[PDB]
């Protein structure tokens, strides 16, 4: 039974209603029973997963009012009245019809803060570094909105995207950002062929990227 | 009314259609537990023990002891043009034997607190192996493992014990030595051995002993039981 | 309810690994016990399920005849053995409680426990290297944790004298080994003037480096 | 048809001994007939019905199996027991015979 | 909707039988082929089946025992006394089934005359041939059964009968097996019993309901170099 759970992500302002789709792959009703085989799941990050809603609506002893899923057949949604800053979390599908129990892709709730730009930052090769033999060099993306963001690595102008770190934090709860690190990995003999080091950003705040290089 | 699983399925706790899982129905019965179905079997017959089959309804008791936690007993029922499988196993608990076991062999589904391998005894010769069971209430499964002949059917027959005096011993009844009701009695073979036991639970009347002989080629032995109350 | 998983630890592929649940406050002979893991995707797949007297078990296609389960109602635990683990068998597993209020083999889970982390992999285990990251309103610095496996590594900066303002960076799976790095921003004043020291630390290769930034 | 693989083909004993040929069918048979033939003459009836003993055949013969495994015993083999011993099926067309395991003696 | 079992309710947390049916704090009851027993109360010694100048199936249950009645037995008056007691009295129950010549339907191959069964047909296979294999038919046409099939052979028996048995003959040239009764006349409730009257072994199975199809099996009986063979045949619709 294939559970799925549109959209991946969701954008949501504090108070705001939401709702989140699980189609599933079959029927989970048995007639008689009339009841939904199917159960919610929340999981607050750092933490494990912890069940909400069981049957089609019926909440577990402790679960707040404002989390009100309803469905029936294969369509499901759950509803939330005013969102918290607390239950900003991934909320899984889970079917309990027939073996084997199937879960959900997961729909992220994140924050709609005002578009933030990035401040950028390079970083050139320690010293202790070229002596092993390698020289990396790493450029700092942080504090900004939405996700979507492109970095680009320019040696000495030309354009080598082999062998790239790209790595994303979460929503910070400070300020519900995000941080990206880039880090261009290379042999200290490659390295010395060239002078200056370019790292630009395509953001959707600026049209024209912005630029952060330096020249050894 | 209070050990009884009733699974309604024709026209105490009651169990309809609702607690099968893709019309499958997994019954864990305890030890002292009852079960009994109400439904037309498919083929009549069912449980690939102590079974009663009564016109549309069967009725099933636990066994004390079991093997495998796979084995069990499985019944299907036809309601409302609707196949329904109904798979019935003893909660798995691997109690031990209080008794002896004679064989050789080391890859044993039984587990026995003592044990004397015949193989090894002298010809001719007639050893003894002692098991006690000293508490208030019981719930254990007395038993040997013989890799030959028993002596007598063990143990629903018994060997009297020993007399102090030059008076003779004689071959009972189980029932009426330890002088309790619902013995449950079990049998089992791996190659050539051989593996009879009984249950016992609850209390005892009176503290009573009795033996039973295991004889293998030209060696013998015997194991001598002893339970107390009171 | 007390539900304490443990026993993860990094196993070679093909190897075998049992870890456990300890169950506490609750009738643990009366509810049935499940096994989920959670990929490091964010993927929740279900491993197994056990009745109340460990007499039914349920496994799907995925690891039936690789793992089994089992329980110790007199201990109150409930066991996993993983046998012929795969790269993929590589997750995050949760010991769960199936409800029992609906008499039901299989059913929704009441709790979940914190989670033990398995690393189904084949690499041998070797210590970080620690790279500093010397470059305004505000200047940032770096410390860099390349070459190094397994998972976690631990970073903070002046033992924990600041905490806001900073970011730290996943790893990264590169070239068989992992590499993450940190970012912290302190006010032009404060630097080169003052002293700032990473704090890295490997369990697995039981590292400890503290390296300040100089410019 | 069904291929009835009879081992060991030589069966070398000392009186006294408990010796087993066993009779393995190709496919599932549901009986086995056994007959004994000594040189100079026709086989003779043996076991019937995989155990039942044929009129004369002593009681230290036995024969048990079933499916694809049928086997027949001498518990204290005497010296007129010297013989070779073919099992038959008839499960299906054709019936067909064993190689024919032969006992032997010992000196 | 039930019929059938009787209910004894002795006790206090379907004919129903209670503390009024009994006579001198004695219940006489009478139980028939394929009858459930079942009472409800605190035995003394937890425990009853005996003999009082045979239990099938007996399960016994936290104040509550079943007891399901044979269907065969030649004994003139067998019970079961179970004893019991209620409030500040003491009953017992004497169980006894309804006396009934079954005869079954078969073949009786011995020559005594003084055995506890008694068959339909019969064939002293001491008189056969040597070297011979008589045949000893057995036919039924019933629209319901309830009957007994077996034979009373003082030798071997072939196969074991009656739950392995041996296919009809071919018209053609067809080999004959030995296949499960299971399978062979394809019920579920298929009884079995064996006995022994010196060297004859008895063996029978019974038969209750209607059959699927009419289905035809052989049981084979020898004695020294003589040999017999009984051939069965039931109908259905
Ligand atoms: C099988 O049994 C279930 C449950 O019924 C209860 O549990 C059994 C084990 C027995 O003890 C029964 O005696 C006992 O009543 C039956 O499910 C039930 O069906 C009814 C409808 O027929 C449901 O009523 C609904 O209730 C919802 C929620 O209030 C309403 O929205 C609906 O409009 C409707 O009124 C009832 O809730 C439901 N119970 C459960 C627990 O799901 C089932 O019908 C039965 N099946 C058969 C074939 O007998
Ligand atoms: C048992 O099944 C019958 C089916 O007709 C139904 O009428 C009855 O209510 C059921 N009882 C219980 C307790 O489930
Ligand atoms: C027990 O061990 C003996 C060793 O002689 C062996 O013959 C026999 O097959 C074993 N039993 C089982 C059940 O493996
Ligand atoms: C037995 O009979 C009494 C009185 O008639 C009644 O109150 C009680 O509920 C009955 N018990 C059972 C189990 O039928």
């Amino acid at each position: 039974i294939v559970m799925s759970q549109s959209p991946s992500s969701l954008a949501v302002s504090v108070g705001e209603k939401v709702t989140m789709s699980c189609k599933s792959s079959q029927s989970l009703f048995y007639s008689s029973n009339q009841k939904n085989y199917l159960a919610w799941y929340q999981q607050k990050p750092g933490q494990s997963p912890k069940l909400l809603i069981y049957w089609a609506s019926t909440r577990e002893s402790g679960v707040p009012d404002r989390f009100t899923g309803s469905g029936s057949g294969t369509d499901f949604t759950l509803t939330i009245s005013s969102v918290k800053a607390e239950d900003l979390a991934v909320y899984y599908c889970q079917q309990y019809y027939s073996y084997p129990p199937t879960f959900g892709g997961g729909t992220k709730l994140e924050i709609k803060r005002a578009d933030a730009a990035p401040t950028v930052s390079i970083f050139p090769p320690s010293s202790e570094q070229l002596t092993s033999g390698g020289a990396s060099v790493v450029c700092f993306l942080n504090n900004f909105y939405p996700k979507d963001i492109n970095v680009k690595w320019k040696i000495d102008g030309s354009e080598r995207q082999n062998g790239v770190l790209n790595s994303w934090t979460d929503q910070d709860s400070k300020d519900s950002t995000y941080s990206m690190s880039s880090t261009l990995t290379l042999t200290k003999d490659e390295y010395e062929r060239h002078n200056s080091y370019t790292c630009e950003a395509t953001h959707k705040t600026s049209t024209s990227p912005i630029v952060k290089s330096f020249n050894r | 009314p209070h050990n009884i699983l009733f699974t309604n399925l024709t026209n105490p706790k009651t169990y309809n259609e609702s607690n099968f899982v893709s019309n499958v129905l997994e019954v864990e019965l305890n030890d002292g537990e009852l079960f009994v179905l109400a439904c037309e079997l498919i083929n009549k017959k069912c449980f690939q023990n102590k079974i009663i089959y009564h016109k549309n309804l069967t009725i099933f008791k636990a066994p004390f002891y079991v093997t495998s936690k796979d084995v069990n007993t499985e019944c299907t029922c036809k309601f409302k043009n609707n196949n329904y499988k109904i798979v019935l196993k003893p909660k798995y608990e691997k109690k031990v034997i209080h008794g002896c076991n004679f064989s050789s062999n080391v890859s044993s589904k039984h587990t026995f607190t003592d044990s004397l391998d015949i193989s090894l005894v002298d010809d001719s010769a007639h050893i003894s192996c002692n098991v006690h069971l000293s508490e208030p209430k019981y719930n254990h499964l007395v038993g040997l493992n013989c890799p030959g002949d028993i002596i007598p059917d063990c143990f629903f027959q018994v060997y009297q014990p020993e007399s102090e005096e030059l008076e003779p011993s004689n071959i009972v009844y189980l029932d009426s030595q330890i002088n309790i009701g619902d013995i449950e009695y079990y049998e089992d073979a791996e190659g050539d051995d051989k593996i009879k036991l009984f249950g016992i639970v609850g209390s005892i009347p009176k503290t009573t002993s009795f033996t039973c002989i295991c004889k293998k080629d030209k060696k013998s032995a015997y194991m001598t039981v002893t339970i107390d109350s009171a | 309810v007390m539900l304490v998983e443990s026993g993860g630890d990094l196993v070679k592929p093909g190897g075998s690994l049992k870890v456990s649940c300890a169950a506490s406050g609750f009738t643990f002979s009366n509810y049935a016990m499940s096994w989920v893991r959670q990929t490091p995707e964010k993927r929740l797949e279900w491993v197994a399920t056990i009745s109340s007297g460990a007499s039914y078990t349920h496994y799907p296609d995925s690891v039936k005849g690789r793992f089994t389960i089992s329980r110790d109602n007199a201990k109150n635990t409930l066991y996993l053995q993983m046998s012929s683990l795969r790269s993929e068998d590589t997750a995050m597993y949760y010991c769960g409680r199936q409800v029992n209020r609906h008499d039901r083999a299989l059913d929704a889970m009441d709790y979940w426990g914190q989670g033990t982390s398995v690393t189904v992999s084949p690499a041998k285990t070797t210590p970080p290297s620690v790279y500093p990251l010397a470059p305004n309103s505000m200047v940032t610095l770096g410390c860099l944790v390349k070459g190094y496996f397994p998972e976690p590594v631990t970073v903070t900066w002046n033992s924990g004298s600041l905490s806001s303002g900073v970011h730290t960076f996943p790893a990264v799976l590169q070239s068989d080994l992992y590499t993450l790095s940190s970012s912290v921003t302190v006010p032009s004043s404060t630097w080169p003037s003052e002293t700032v020291t990473c704090n890295v630390a490997h369990p697995a290769s039981s590292t400890k480096v503290d390296k300040k930034i100089v410019p | 048809q069904i291929v009835l693989s009879q081992s060991p083909a030589i069966l070398s004993a000392s009186p006294g001994e408990k010796v087993t040929m066993t009779c393995r069918a190709s496919s599932s048979v549901t009986y086995i007939h056994w007959y004994q033939q000594k040189p100079g003459s026709s086989p003779k009836p043996w076991i019937q019905a995989t155990s039942s003993l044929a009129s004369g055949v002593p009681a230290r013969f036995s024969g048990s199996g079933s499916g694809t495994s049928y086997s027949l015993s001498i518990s204290r083999v005497e010296a007129e027991d010297a013989a070779t011993y073919y099992c038959q099926q008839w499960s299906s067309n054709p019936l067909t015979f064993g190689a024919g395991t032969k006992l032997e003696l010992k000196r």
